[PDB]
């Protein structure tokens, strides 16, 4: 497994990480070992983030987006421009037939008149 | 699916999280029943390392710096244009969308 | 049979192209910019841009089922038309 | 006969034109200066345009191959024409070798 070793590093890490998400939520659902109590707090916005931020959403990764669109679609554009073009030859010539998922033809002369098994 | 449900099972018709007061009881300096079958193999002896792994909050630094430059692009044009273009975006965001949607009947 | 195979077309067709209608409006559901509130700004910032990565992804993922149910067709109707075959043989 | 493959490899280009189409518009929709909204429309209308007459051409190919399809295997041939072809195309030769032959040896009479 050399190869995707390092996706398994970045998601075994952010696997133990996470199980120490639910290892604090584990903590969260006790009323022994430590005691939950509720009293509220504040914080005060510096700008309108959540929406400029947004803005970047669509900026940074609906340029990810658009550039990924594009990039399917120039590998796409470049591909268009060869089996099924061959296959035509072959059923105008020969004889063909499709049974279970494979393509089979005929050699015989059979269809024209020999009765040799 | 894991997003978004939890996302919209936090932020709407809640008693508000953001409240509570952490504050376990006691420190337990030995192996209990209770970590082992309360967490499925796990949670070694509860000691002072792992009282701030629990009740760690400082994030990693890139965000930190993403912060930093955050702040560093609210540096530019703003309050005139951050609120301009969230109405601009918004109205031609909700007409392409009802303009899509509008035309499957 | 044939029917099966036929329905099974037109079924992955509708399916394909539901997909990628709600898809699209999926994206434009997530593109309304709004005010937050409890939702750790970076944290939704940073995965609505990947969910927007991987819903481009399903996009592409799209067009290639609609290549590759083009092509089987292409192989369909070549090898069981009468019509087609008929002419071949009388030239 | 020929004409489907046409229509079908057309079909093919509208795809690719669709999917470069979308990526275009969501291009105009994250630059700050989205001014061309009449154009913004032109190409929403393409999306719209492109999709339906894609979904169209295939619901009808189906169609039609709803009616042409028996799960046969159609036994006609053409063997024994190009058969009768071949031998006379081989009978041929045998005269152009007896020709060759009988040139050569009034070649050689001639020469004394």
């Amino acid at each position: 497994l050399w190869p995707w070793d390092s996706v398994r590093n970045n998601l075994r890490s952010a696997l133990t990480e996470m199980c120490v998400l639910y290892d604090v939520l584990s903590i969260v659902r006790d009323k022994k070992f430590m005691t939950l109590d509720p009293v509220s707090q504040d914080a005060l916005p510096p700008k309108q983030n959540p929406q400029t931020l947004q803005l970047i959403s669509k900026k940074k990764s609906l340029a990810g987006a658009a550039q990924i669109l594009l990039k399917g679609a120039e590998r796409l554009t470049k591909s268009v421009t060869d089996f099924n073009s061959e296959l035509l030859r072959l059923r105008q010539h020969w004889k063909l037939r499709k049974v279970g998922d494979k393509i089979l033809g005929d050699l015989s002369y059979r269809s024209a008149g020999s009765l040799f098994p | 699916q894991l997003n978004t449900l939890n996302k919209v099972l936090k932020h709407e018709k809640t008693p508000l999280f953001r409240n509570q007061v952490i504050i376990p009881l006691v420190l337990s300096p030995d192996r209990d029943e209770d970590l082992m079958r309360q967490t499925e193999g796990r949670v070694p002896v509860f000691s002072h390392e792992v009282v701030p792994d629990h009740l760690r909050t400082k994030p990693d630094p890139e965000v930190e710096e993403q912060e930093k430059q955050l702040t560093t692009d609210a540096a530019r044009i703003g309050a005139d244009a951050a609120q301009k273009q969230i109405q601009s975006l918004n109205k031609m965001c909700s007409n392409l969308l009802e303009k899509i949607s509008k035309e499957e009947r | 049979s044939k029917e099966t195979l036929l329905q099974s077309y037109n079924k992955r067709l509708k399916d394909d192209i539901k997909s990628i209608m709600d898809n699209f409006t999926e994206i434009i559901k997530t593109a309304k910019i709004e005010d937050e509130t409890q939702v750790s700004r970076a944290t939704q910032g940073e995965q609505d841009n990947y969910e927007m990565h991987v819903r481009a992804a399903n996009i592409v993922r799209a067009g290639e089922s609609l290549m590759k149910l083009v092509s089987d067709l292409k192989q369909f109707l070549i090898l069981n038309d009468f019509p087609s075959v008929n002419e071949a043989i009388d030239q | 006969l020929a004409n489907e493959r046409l229509r079908a490899l057309e079909d093919i280009e509208r795809e690719i034109g669709a999917i470069l189409q979308n990526a275009g518009t969501v291009i105009l929709e994250l630059s700050k200066e989205k001014t061309n909204e009449r154009l913004l429309d032109r190409q929403a209308a393409a999306f719209t345009a492109s999709v339906q007459h894609v979904e169209a051409e295939l619901s009808a190919q189906i169609r039609y191959l709803t009616q042409v399809a028996t799960g046969q295997p159609h036994e006609g041939s053409s063997y024994s024409s190009r058969k009768d072809c071949q031998m006379a195309l081989k009978r041929v030769d045998y005269a152009r070798l007896k020709l060759s032959d009988v040139a050569r040896t009034c070649e050689q009479m001639l020469e004394n």
